[PDB]
């Protein structure tokens, strides 16, 4: 299930100038474009080698779009201050997520287009791509205005047409990096704790994509409660890492086995200490 | 304010003394976006700290990747210190080479 | 390509 998504954020800063405006684009949850209004020379920039193959009219057109969006968001941050009747001297946040998920054939599966104010839901386009869900009375104003203007049709034109179409092109031109598969390299470390028992830590390193499951068995039974587990984290080089640990008696370490499941593995790895 | 950050301090490649690795500070699930991150070697701020992955998730909460070049030794010590409006005092997470 | 406003 592929996807093309854009995450947009504007943060006001009273007495420090105009709001900081940012865009990030992702394909299959992997970052590839980025815009930062506070950058030395602000323009749309490549963030993966594969997108670099696009010509200069692509970067100019997207830079043109980004700088226009930044202007629409300057207005909106002001429109939001009055709806909620807030002081003008404080910092606020407007976030915008938009994109398309696609099933194997190629045509749309779900369209997204939702906004959040100060970290809370504000308005979101329903699955029908025809109506809007508002979170409070402020967003009800926005809803009827966008209803009167016909915002769903124009927004739906993007999601079903262009978004779907360009994602199809991004996957063809970037398949080698996007759809690559890096199997995790696994190993187990030993750690004698003061209490007298042991911590067995099972590491997974250098894998892509991100999804993975670490599980500790004992004589075939999963030990999902006594297990410790960090959130999957980025290595910094495009791959990911994760570890899972358990506490076991000294001497019986060879009874426990760690199981690593990843789409780069035809079969789950199994390892002991 | 609202969402309190979560911090992990880890190295990119497996750590072994002398070899020049790269230390990562991973900060997630906070809000508002304004946040102050300092990476320390022996209680001394490191000057060249890069940023990366500044965005937010479906949660609406922000996350960011901060890293710097380093070289671990047996007696050295590293940590990441994060000042955010949702915490009364800054929070220091020390790098454990086994985590 | 991305969306506008």
């Amino acid at each position: 299930s592929h996807s093309l998504r854009y995450f947009v954020t504007a943060v006001s800063r009273p007495g420090f100038g105009e709001p900081r405006y940012m865009e990030v684009g992702y394909v299959d949850n992997t970052e590839f474009v980025r815009f930062d209004s506070d950058a030395e020379n602000p323009r749309y920039e490549p963030r993966a080698r594969w997108i670099e193959q696009e010509g200069p009219e692509y970067w100019e057109r997207e830079t043109r779009r980004a700088k226009g969006n930044e202007q629409c968001f300057r207005v909106d941050l002001r429109t939001a201050l009055r709806y909620y009747n807030q002081s003008a001297g404080g910092s606020h946040t407007l976030q915008w997520m938009a994109g398309c998920d696609v099933e194997s054939d190629g045509r749309l599966l779900r369209g997204y287009w939702q906004f959040a104010y100060d970290g809370c839901d504000y308005i979101a386009l329903n699955e029908d791509l025809k109506t809007w869900t508002a979170a409070d009375m402020a967003a009800q104003i926005t809803r009827r205005k966008w209803e009167q203007a016909g915002a769903a049709e124009r927004d739906r034109a993007y999601l079903e047409g262009e978004c779907v179409e360009w994602l199809r092109r991004y996957l063809k031109n970037g398949n080698a990096t996007l759809l690559r598969t890096d199997p995790p390299k696994a190993h187990v470390t030993h750690h004698r704790r003061p209490e007298g028992d042991v911590t067995l830590r099972c590491w997974a390193l250098g894998f892509y994509p991100a999804d993975i499951t670490l599980t500790w068995q004992l004589n075939g039974e999963e030990l999902t409660q006594e297990m410790e587990l960090v959130e999957t984290r980025p290595a910094g080089d495009g791959t990911f890492q994760k570890w899972a640990s358990v506490v076991v008696p000294l001497g019986k370490e060879q009874k426990y086995t760690c199981h690593v499941e990843h789409e780069g593995l035809p079969e789950p790895l199994t390892l002991r200490w | 304010i609202q969402k309190t950050p979560q911090i992990q301090v880890y190295s990119r490649h497996p750590p072994e003394n002398g070899k020049p690795n790269i230390l990562n500070c991973y900060v997630t699930q906070f809000h508002p976006p304004h946040i102050e991150i300092q990476m320390l070697k022996n209680g001394k701020k490191i000057p060249k700290v890069e940023m990366s992955d500044m965005s937010f998730s479906k949660d609406w909460s922000f996350y960011i990747l901060a890293h710097t070049e380093f070289t671990p030794t047996e007696t050295d010590t590293y940590a990441c210190r994060v000042k955010h409006a949702s915490m009364a005092e800054p929070k220091t997470v020390y790098w454990d080479r086994d985590m | 390509r991305g969306p506008g406003c």
